């Protein structure tokens, strides 16, 4: 997931972070539900596909 | 993606240093690669220079248009190309 | 066990980050430090999942 | 390289349109104009930024 | 004062909705159009 | 860096003086001619590392969007500082981050 | 003056130190290849390329 | 910029007016245009001079007052907006801000349930504003 | 606007502008001179603001070199008015005035539409071309059109 916002993909994250989740890693599963950021990354992937 | 699948010679195919030598000889190289910085000088003196980055070098080396075409190369990249300046 | 594996993988990624940021991560053939970093991170996440 | 230009510009003397030939000659930075009807010619220095339209403008500024 | 619960946010949403509604911006732009656009263009 | 003429306001074009065999700084719309301090005429580089440490703004300490950090400040010795990476868009940018403090505003590398 | 910079720019590119032109880069690649064996069977063979 | 921010927060300037300062570029752009879009946002008071620091401006008092719908010396949504407890943000304004994705997330937290999603670590920066 | 010239190709890194109701591009310096600041010092001031950025100075240098024929507002204007996409026979009498009109009108009308603020246009144009040069240097990201 890229930095669609300036120097970050989302306003809810600080600038210049690189942790897996910080650039589009999902740790949860559907049963666990998805937090909004990972939901949105999945939605982006689905729209792309 | 233009590219070539190249097969070396049997001895080289199992050899690494020979393979690297062949690659370096084959891989295309230019001064721009080993070139690092360029500086155009009006060096009025054909017999010497008024810049100290090479003053002693020209003095030991020296022993028309006065404008100087002076440039710098990249030692690290120069040796990366298996060549010397 | 899944969570321990996820923690280990995220630790791997964080160590890769500390590696690259200190100008210590080795360069991949024909693939930049940023691109090598991305590849290593992606491989780590694939391994984790 | 010479470039003869049989242009559409109208010349003031014989009042025939497309009668002005704006042959640009940048070699000496000096232009050339010709008419096929009254044979009037115009002269003007031509920089690296002059065109047949600029040449015609200079001609109008000069003659009239 | 205390922490803001989630239902706090839900009633926030309800009040916002009741003021503006679903077609809020629609009617807003339509009204501003009829109000200022016509005379300004004239 | 190339400069113009003070009174003519046109660019100083360094023309050689063969008689003295020296470098000058000669305008063209005027005749104001001045000596050239350095025989260098023009200089251009190939590998660029400039602008990485020159893109600094004072009020950067007031931005909350940037993350904070406990990275010890070399000068102010604070434990609440922001960090970022160079603005250079080159594909080969090396991400040795330019840690910046609340006060010092110094692009320090603790490697 | 202008001639000197023209010469500078002209030489900056038109000097190839070595290598076949049109080859930006070459890779040192190893290759496995099935090789018939003396007794008659086949043996794979890692080999540079 | 702080002054004009508070100016619009009071309601003196229209909320739709967009005020954006570019710290890095040394630029300050303000927009008051038609056709711009926006969405509301809670305002986490971040001044390092009071208890509300890093805390919401809205409070249960406003909640009660809205539940009334009247002002206890009409109290509507626009009343909340004007009071300075609620602001909008357009697409561009969204970038230069740090939002708390949940009311809980405002307070720095201190478990292990297998039937729930997972919240972020948030440890790379020991300080949040 | 467009960064003419390629990296050490196309000769210098020149820039020429595109305008409404025209048919050709013009060197940027020329349109500066037709707007009041004929000298290149003012043009660079309005364009370059970190004189230490010699790199900016040398990318613009070909633009400055090519901007030496025009030295006043009237030649710059008739020059410009010569390419105003208008009829034939406007003569310098009215060509300069029409050029000044299109410098004022049809040009950044959102900034100003009257006289006396062509200086504001010059400052804004210098800023915009400075942004263009920064992008050419690529010290900043290309403005994401998808943003
Ligand atoms: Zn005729
Ligand atoms: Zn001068
Ligand atoms: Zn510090």
């Amino acid at each position: 997931i890229a930095f669609g916002f300036a120097d970050r993909s989302l306003p809810h994250f600080t600038k210049d972070d690189f942790s897996p989740e910080s650039k589009g890693f999902v740790e949860n599963s559907y049963l666990r539900g998805l937090t909004p950021q990972e939901f949105f990354f999945h939605a982006m992937a689905g729209r792309e596909g | 993606t233009p590219a070539l699948t190249v097969y070396l010679d049997r001895e080289i195919a199992l050899d690494i240093e020979k393979a690297k030598v062949i690659q370096s000889s084959i891989e295309y190289t230019t001064l721009k690669n080993v070139t690092s910085a360029t500086e155009i000088y009006y060096d009025p003196d054909p017999t010497s220079t008024v810049i100290e980055e090479d003053f002693d070098t020209v003095e030991a080396y020296f022993s028309q248009s006065p404008w100087l075409l002076r440039l710098e190369l990249d030692r690290a990249r120069m040796l990366d190309k298996q060549l010397t300046m | 066990e899944i969570t321990h594996a996820i923690s280990s993988a995220k630790e791997q990624v964080q160590e890769i980050i500390y590696k690259a940021q200190h100008n210590e991560l080795e360069l991949k053939p024909g693939m930049t430090l940023r691109e090598s970093f991305e590849g290593e991170v992606s491989r780590t996440l694939n391994d984790a999942r | 390289i010479k470039q003869k230009l049989e242009t559409q510009f109208t010349c003031l003397f014989c009042n025939h349109d497309n009668s002005v030939v704006c042959t640009l000659d940048k070699k000496n930075s000096i232009g050339l104009l010709e008419c096929k009807k009254c044979n009037l010619s115009f002269q003007a220095p031509i920089n690296s930024l002059s065109q047949p339209i600029d040449i015609y403008s200079d001609w109008i500024d000069a003659c009239e | 004062d205390d922490t803001i619960t989630t239902e706090d946010c839900w009633t926030v949403i309800s009040a916002f909705f009741e003021e503006k509604g679903l077609v809020s911006q629609q009617l807003d732009s339509f009204d501003e159009f009829m109000e200022t656009s016509i005379q300004d263009l004239v | 860096s190339f400069r113009f003429c003070l009174e003519c306001n046109n660019m100083l074009y360094p023309k050689e003086d063969k008689e003295n065999q020296r470098l000058l700084y000669s305008c063209r719309n005027c005749d104001y001619t001045e000596l050239a301090e350095d025989p260098k005429v023009y200089r251009h580089e190939l590998i660029t590392n400039i602008g990485e440490t020159a893109g600094i703004v004072d009020d950067i300490g007031q931005d909350p969007t940037l993350p904070r950090s406990d990275k010890e400040c070399p000068e102010c010795h604070s434990r609440d500082c922001v960090f970022f990476q160079s603005q250079q868009r080159r594909k080969d940018t090396n991400m040795t981050l330019f840690y910046v403090c609340l006060n010092c505003k110094k692009t320090f590398r603790d490697e | 003056d202008q001639m000197l910079k023209r010469i500078e720019a002209h030489m900056l590119d038109l000097i190839a130190l070595r290598g076949i032109p049109g080859i930006s880069k070459v890779y040192m690649v190893k290759h496995k290849v099935s090789v018939p064996d003396e007794s008659g069977e086949y043996k794979n063979e890692e080999l540079w390329a | 910029v702080s002054t004009m921010r508070d100016l619009r927060r009071s309601g003196a300037i229209s909320p739709e007016v967009s005020i954006i300062r570019d710290i890095r570029e040394r630029e300050f752009k303000i927009f008051t245009d038609v056709g711009r879009v926006y969405r509301p946002l809670f305002i986490v008071e971040d001044d390092e001079s009071k208890d509300n620091k890093g805390e919401l401006r809205i409070t249960k008092e406003h909640i009660r007052k809205i539940q009334q719908g009247y002002d206890d010396d009409v109290y509507g949504w626009s009343s909340l907006v004007t009071s300075g407890v609620i602001e909008y943000v357009d697409g561009e304004e969204e970038e230069t801000i740090m939002i708390a994705m949940t009311p809980e997330d405002l307070q720095t937290r201190s478990l292990n349930d297998t039937a729930k999603r997972i919240k972020p670590e948030m440890s790379t920066s020991s300080h949040h504003t | 606007i467009k960064l003419y010239g390629r990296e050490d190709k196309g000769t210098g890194r020149t820039i020429k502008a595109t305008l409404p109701y025209v048919k050709q591009d013009i060197p940027i310096v020329i349109v500066f001179r037709a707007l009041g600041v004929v000298p290149d010092g003012e043009i660079l001031q309005h364009i370059c603001y970190d004189e230490n950025d010699w790199q900016m100075l040398e990318m613009l240098k070909p633009c400055i070199e090519e901007g030496f024929v025009i030295q006043d507002k009237e030649v710059a204007l008739d020059f410009i008015g010569r390419r105003g996409s208008a009829a034939l026979g406007i003569r310098r009498e009215k060509r300069i005035q029409y050029a000044k009109d299109i410098l004022q009108k049809e040009l950044l009308p959102h900034i100003t539409q009257e006289e006396g603020f062509e200086t504001r246009k010059t400052f804004f144009l210098g800023y915009m071309v400075n942004r263009l040069l920064l992008c050419a240097l690529e010290r900043k990201d290309q403005d994401d059109r998808d943003h």
